[PDB]
């Protein structure tokens, strides 16, 4: 009655035939060699990420999908900066699970493939689709570990993937549903389900005004949708006074550009302009689910960016919480405006680290596309921790420069202390990062521009087309390692 | 932000 | 009769007043304290890169320009990845020399400022202008070391700066003068003046055809200007059979885009689309001037990219020297076409390293602007050598990714083995690098996309507005260190 | 249909007016001996006063041809033919009114009219259809250059219309 | 190459 996904490796030069995983070889034994026999008859060997489906092998598993895992011993690939074996497993298991789903089978058991966490990630990421609003849906598939030996690692993969899928849900949902208020309520319920050691404050416009967040308010005011400032606390440290790590996420729930209005083409993707808030909030939910013994604060200014008779006008000058004035030359450079105020507020926590994420610039997509999230940081220690985490998760990061060269192009400003768009078109992600740095005094800060990793087409084999929720798992892995130190 |  | 440039440092907390360099303090002694006295009267202290001019202090130096050097002990700045002291010196000395030139003084002596090489670089880079074609010119200024103690370091700075200025000349010159033939003849004369241990072959169209360089030929054919393949040898190793380092440079002498024609705005800058060839050829000339004990080969395919009744047509398929077919979907992605054939040829030398440079993509300028040259390399050893060289020269490099993620977007091709433009707009510099990698089997290859560093406005304080000739000095420094090992 | 797909997909530096005419010639001749093919050169196009066609071709250095194919399938040689005509622009850059870069490579298929009518005639011959058919395909490139059509120019068609 |  269930489907079964089993792995096979590529044949090594010294082997007579490609080797099954332990689970594949055991299943083959159970069916008196019929799996190997039919795989032989079926023709060419299964290469990494490829699948083949065999029917009627066992009364309990009418459909068995064998998936190619590539080289058994594939480890860290220094030319790709990731663990290749884990990436092979995520892709192959995703492909196998999609095939089971296409056969309309509601239950699947999955070979741990020598790394149950990566297997669970492939299945759970691989099956995910946002289809709440559609009458016609694929069968809902319940994936479970095949066997009972690798359970903690399997559940850890489920938890990591579910954190990323939460971010994908939050990003994909249409903006008329995923308003600042709705986003805050969904993160609140998820965080509270994860741990009772949690406080959530959905701070209203009146509080934003009391906090003198003039830069954030200037963005929100064009729209009739109320802004909120989401503040989430996870109190995981055994010492309540232990300084927290602080995450900050850009939560623009829809970006029209405002008065500096965007072109029509593909503007619908701007419902995911709260991806920064989605990924940092989701990572914190997952950290709470993991019980990590650390204090964490999440901060997400949430609003829409819309044109109207009260919107930001090019040339307007606004005052950030820290008292710096900003000339708003381009109203579509709104993420740095809202982040200025959130980053300022971040310092009030005495944090150990400040990490922000934002779908910030088109220039980042032109620079590195969906190959890797761009990381700008004043701490090589912090860069290296994020980079090492990314190797394990496969959700890659790539360092980008914080140089005074770019700063000079944003503090050169006709009316104010800093200009919100550079003097030139060049290096847009770098001048955006330099603008943020004018609101940071902390010695361990990282800015992640995730505009290029906002969506997947087919680049990441285990994510279906749509909002990607990257790099949620790299953030979770970073927090997990930090908590062990 | 767009370029430009 | 001469001008004099002297340095002063910023005042340290424990000092009563800002300190002169040795040369400044000695000159002050010579003029019985009148320099310090007038500097005091003149008002506020001189900060890094600022200048002030004092007249009539000494019969031999009617004009003395004091320049702010910043913090005496400024060393490697881990937040900027350069030696800050050297950058301060280059900027301040350039500023002082410009002031002497504005006073129409034809001779200047320059304080070594505790680092005569950096001082010489500031003066020689700082004074350079391409004005051969103008009736009205600034006075020609002859800069020389003040004093006789730091001569080798001073001349080393002159040599490094002159190598970069050669590249600037080659880049700035109008393309109707700087044809493939003219470029080859000028590099030939410079290399031959540098060393007799040199061979130069200005290979004609017939040789390019014999070498089956179909991809390069397809670019050149639209224009009536004859193509050449410049091949330069510098035989510096004591062992003639020692494998060479091979440099390759894109030499598009003018890029109109071809049939995929560029917009009018600022198209004149495309006379510098031979900047890759300029910088690698100039670095080799300077290596020869330095007598470096290494064998080096320089390779530069040179042609124009023009629309006409015989030009490349979108969709055409061409055959590279290595037999791979290329679908030319965009005729303005011509640099990767000519590099395919040059990179193939590079392997025939059994090189130790292959380094290519090219003004390759607009995407590189959008990614990092003029802050740093983008380096794509399959060797972290090679990355680190270029990065370390760049710290010393201040002409920064920044690593960019070579991932199969980008490769997949260029080998996905309707007609041929590889497509010459990606399937998507995203990550243009990365997919261009991935295309080049399909023509490379060597394990120590670096591709430098210098499109963003092609020009200077004011970003590098010691280069006047115009073509920048970057990163020539970083290449020279790399070769110098490699030769010492 | 696959013949037409081949002719359309092939890159234009291979599928020139001359190459297209030679491939259709070999296919038609393999289909039936009841066939004549004339790959008419520029001199013939000029003699035929085809000024409108010549004005397009002249921007490019690639020689134009006028392909004329006859399939003599009727039992009566004098039976009037059906005539098919196909646009054979082997690559369309737009000329001086130049196209944008995006997806311009698809303009290698701007000889699809010639491809489909010529291929249909080849297949008719393979089918032995008892009819007389003539196929006509002006073939050239449309390129910008110092001799190309200029906007506003006036050309004279074979029928004398300007 | 331009983008795009
Ligand atoms: C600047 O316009 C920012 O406010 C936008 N949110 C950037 C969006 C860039 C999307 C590129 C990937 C599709
Ligand atoms: C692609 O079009 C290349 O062939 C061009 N040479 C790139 C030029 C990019 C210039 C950007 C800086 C002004
Ligand atoms: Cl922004
Ligand atoms: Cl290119
Ligand atoms: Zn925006
Ligand atoms: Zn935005
Ligand atoms: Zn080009
Ligand atoms: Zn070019």
């Amino acid at each position: 009655t269930k489907g079964l996904v089993l792995g096979i490796y590529s044949k090594e030069k010294e082997e007579d035939e490609p080797q099954f995983t332990s689970a594949g070889e055991n299943f083959n034994k159970l069916v008196s060699g019929k799996l190997r026999e039919i795989l032989n008859i079926s023709g060419p060997p299964l290469k990494a990420g490829k699948t083949r489906t065999f029917y009627g092998l066992h009364e309990d598993f009418p459909s068995v999908v064998v998936v190619g895992l590539g080289k058994k011993t594939a480890g860290i690939d220094e030319q790709e900066n990731w663990h290749e074996g884990k990436e092979n497993i995520r892709a192959a298991v995703a492909a196998g699970c999609r095939q089971i789903q296409d056969l309309e089978i509601p239950s699947v058991e999955v070979d741990p493939c020598g790394d149950a966490q990566a297997a669970a990630e492939g299945a759970v990421l691989g099956l995910y689709e946002y289809d709440d609003l559609k009458q016609k849906r694929k069968v809902v598939v319940s994936a479970k570990l095949h066997g009972s030996e690798d359970q903690e690692a399997w559940q850890r993969g489920v938890l990591f993937a579910s954190g990323q899928n939460l971010a994908r849900r939050l990003m994909e949902t249409p903006a008329n549903e995923m308003t600042p208020t709705k986003f805050a309520e969904i993160v609140e319920e998820n965080l509270k389900s994860a741990s009772i050691k949690t406080d959530v404050f959905i701070r209203p416009k009146s509080w934003i005004e009391e906090q003198e967040m003039g830069s954030f308010l200037s963005v929100a005011k064009g729209s009739e949708e109320p802004p909120v400032f989401l503040e989430i606390h996870y109190k995981g440290s055994p010492n309540a006074s232990e300084p927290p790590l602080v995450f900050v996420g850009k939560g623009i729930t829809f970006d029209s550009g405002g008065i500096s209005i965007k072109a029509a083409a593909n503007m619908d993707l701007m419902r995911a302009d709260m991806g920064g808030a989605a990924t940092i909030c989701s990572a914190i939910v997952s950290a709470a689910k993991l019980d990590l013994p650390i204090n964490i604060v999440g901060l997400a200014p949430l609003c829409e960016n819309m044109p109207s008779g009260k919107a930001n006008k090019p040339g307007d000058v606004v005052r950030a919480r820290n008292g710096k004035t900003i000339q708003v030359d381009n109203t579509d450079a709104e993420g740095r405006l809202i982040l200025a105020d959130a980053l300022c507020y971040a310092h009030t926590f005495n944090p150990k680290v400040i990490i922000n994420a934002a779908t910030l610039t088109g220039a980042m997509d032109i620079a590195l596309g969906s190959g890797a999230t761009g990381v700008f940081t004043n701490s090589s220690w912090l860069w290296n921790k994020l980079f090492e985490a990314s190797i394990e998760t496969g959700d890659r990061v790539w360092r980008m420069p914080l140089f005074e060269h770019y700063t000079r192009q944003v503090i050169d400003c006709q009316l104010a202390d800093v200009n919100n768009i550079g003097k030139y078109r060049s290096a847009g992600a770098c001048t955006a990062a330099a603008f943020l740095k004018e609101f940071v005094t902390h010695p361990k800060w990282a800015h992640l521009d995730i505009a290029g990793v906002m969506t997947n087409k087919d680049e990441v084999p285990y994510l279906r087309k749509g909002m990607a929720g990257r790099p949620t798992r790299t953030l979770i892995e970073f927090l997990f390692r930090f908590s062990q130190e | 932000a767009l370029y430009y």
